[PDB]
């Protein structure tokens, strides 16, 4: 998962 | 119907996807693997809807305001709505083309009433997919 | 004899106002696959709010940094909506 | 598990981010009048959602005396389910 | 899991903040016509089966220790909570009756981790107030 | 009619  | 937008009309509308994975070095922005998947399964997804998609791959934050201006001027007179996904990063009211930030509000202005007279009274439908800051969520335990 | 010029707008945010939003490199963004999920299962039969409550449900029942994601949409609409077949 | 600490709000403006709001001395403002004329109808009957998307259209169709403007109402929800006011 | 559990003892509160009356150092103008909401949106509340809590004129440090005080009460045999904003406003920001507070400073004493008898519980905040200086002139 |  990463962020935007 | 006074309660429920007319949704019969000959074409349900665009759905455009703006789908940003690279990003100019200047920017310092990391590549966003796994947005490719996101705009394969809302292409089938609103497809399966009726709309007409259509996909834009990397473009500038020039190039996502023209493309959304132009749409804006096309006659929409027998679409249900009109329906457009951001796939970026972003901040508060923000998200990056590839060359740098642009306000959403300048992307969703475009479509109001005053500028759009043929998508009056239809829905206008943005779905951002994209950061609005930097805090974060720990959640609570139930 | 008019409406508002802002009138009839809905923007479906993957985050709540200040906060980060997950992608997940092999799978695509918590947000996107929960939307296109419930819109696959019930957007023929769903109106546009019980549609997005169903996402909101769905993203907060996610994890990872073991952190949650709550996504958030404001309606300037005036009327239900239905993705009539 | 785990549920986000943001959850389960939800917060009804009566106007559009960056807009004014109206008041009339005599009424009242006209968000909380059409919020109170749907609720005493309908409130123990339709969802919420129901409920302030029928404000929405009852503020967007009421026309100020600065004359001669509009508003917009505009609620952002983070619930997860649907909410009656049973009975 | 599907729908909002709305058969608990009671319906919950409803807490309407009415402010009318600012200090002159803020400049604000009397808001007639808030009494007029206050006392319909009490009688339209009550009979939803919510119990039903006024307070008038408020500084922004006073709003902020009664919605504080309001997250510590018992809500754990209640459906929801409401609470009711009229006042002067900017985007983001309401004002007290001697200055501004962020709307976030309100709300942010409701979440989760912060009011264990309301996890899980709808939380609706109605805001009647300025956002901003645009004006809307239709269609 | 006036503002908030």
């Amino acid at each position: 998962d990463e962020v935007d | 119907l006074d309660n429920s937008y007319k949704m019969n009309h000959k074409r349900r509308g665009l759905c455009l996807i703006i789908n940003n994975k690279n990003f100019d070095r200047k920017t310092g922005m990391k590549t966003r693997n796994g947005t490719d998947k996101d705009a394969e399964n809302l292409e089938k997804t609103f497809k399966s809807l009726g709309f007409e998609v259509k996909v834009y791959n990397d473009l500038t934050a020039e190039e996502m305001q023209e493309t959304l201006q132009e749409v804006s001027k096309e006659d929409h007179s027998d679409s249900d709505c009109f329906v457009c996904v951001l796939l970026s990063h972003g901040e508060e009211g923000l998200v990056y083309g590839t060359d740098g930030k642009i306000e959403i509000q300048e992307l969703t202005s475009l479509f109001k009433g005053d500028k759009c007279q043929s998508l009056v009274g239809k829905p206008k439908l943005f779905f951002i997919q994209a950061c609005r800051g930097d805090e974060l969520d720990s959640g609570v335990e139930v | 004899h008019k409406i508002p010029a802002e009138a009839d707008f809905l923007i479906a945010y993957s985050t709540a106002p200040g906060y980060y939003s997950y992608r997940n490199t092999s799978n695509g963004s918590w947000f996107i696959q929960s939307l296109c999920e419930v819109l696959n299962k019930y957007g023929s039969e769903l109106e546009i709010m019980e549609i997005l409550t169903r996402v909101n449900h769905k993203v907060s029942l996610r994890s990872e940094n073991g952190k949650k994601q709550m996504p958030c949409f404001a309606s300037m609409l005036t009327k239900k909506l239905y993705f009539s077949p």
